[PDB]
């Protein structure tokens, strides 16, 4: 392979670009909910899946930025839309985009300490109700809890439970 | 037949088919469905979801064990037709079911085989 690393990030909240004031992004940690399964005739657990964990995407701005402050605590959950973008560089110069469109509830706004000479950072966190990760313009993840979809290469892994539940 | 015109007597209908000889057979099949239909009027609306065909069978079986309970049938059989439920049929709104049952037979001809014996001529009428 080629040594490849992120060099640049961007954020689109509602189509508006945050191309001056987002120092840090955080994509949601996709964790499956394992239960360590030890049963008869075996000495070690085996970790069956039980569904996904709850996803939170957090991000920080350090200006005022009403274009992200006005999405806190709306009555409409899953109305914060948002696109986390990253450019992964690579040694040969072939920049690969990593774009994570996501949707949910902006669940906490954390204006930190305001010291005078120190940079003040508004920390936000969203409660992700839809998540699609595209790498090099190709769908890697697509997670929609309601309308239960877990696509991993465009392949919906939950077609098994969908016919079982009659969904 | 009797007693200043007292009782209606026959129970054969005017059919040329021995499968449909009794009016019991004709009336039961006619009014098992009129209870099935008037009772499943929700199946002509209610656009086809995934468990549409399952919720009709368990609805058909439920309004058919009420008929086995009161004695109209004996051991019905209801199931969705596996060979004719296509998706080309389902785009037209057609979906099929099979509602086999057995009707109760009328006791048309009780037969008495009566015999006069001299077997109990010694068991009684004797010093013993």
């Amino acid at each position: 392979m080629i040594p490849q690393t992120l060099t640049n990030t961007n954020l689109f909240i509602d189509g508006v670009s945050f191309a001056g004031d987002v120092p840090s992004l955080t994509l949601p940690k996709l964790a499956v909910k394992t239960e360590q399964y030890r049963a008869g005739g075996m000495d070690a657990p085996v970790s069956i899946d039980m569904g996904l964990e709850a996803m939170e995407a957090k991000f920080s701005t350090n200006g005022a930025r009403r274009e992200a402050l006005n999405f806190f605590g709306l009555a409409d959950q899953s109305a914060f839309n948002g696109v986390f973008r990253g450019s992964f560089k690579g040694q040969k110069g072939a920049s690969v985009p990593v774009v994570a469109t996501l949707r949910g509830l902006l669940k906490e706004v954390d204006p930190g300490d305001w010291k005078a000479g120190e940079k003040a950072e508004f920390k936000y966190a969203v409660a992700v109700s839809y998540y699609k990760l595209e790498v090099d313009g190709r769908e890697v993840y697509e997670i929609d809890p309601v309308n239960g979809v877990r696509a991993i290469n465009g392949v919906d892994q939950l077609a098994g439970m969908r016919n079982d539940l009659g969904l | 037949i009797r007693d200043d015109g007292y009782r209606l007597w026959g129970n054969r209908t005017l059919s040329s088919d021995s499968k449909w000889a009794f009016v019991t057979r004709v009336r039961t099949m006619d009014l098992v469905m009129d209870a099935i239909l008037a009772g499943h009027k929700w199946a002509v609306d209610r656009g086809i979801t995934k468990t549409y065909v399952k919720d009709v069978t368990e609805g058909l079986r439920a309004f058919m064990r009420d008929l086995k309970n009161q004695g109209a049938v004996i051991n019905f059989e209801v199931y969705a037709d596996p060979d004719l439920n296509s998706a080309s049929q389902l785009a037209q709104g057609k979906v099929y079911w099979n509602i086999r049952f057995t009707d109760v037979p009328p006791a048309e001809n009780p037969n008495f085989r009566v015999e006069v014996t001299d077997q109990w001529l010694t068991e009684v009428l004797d010093v013993a």
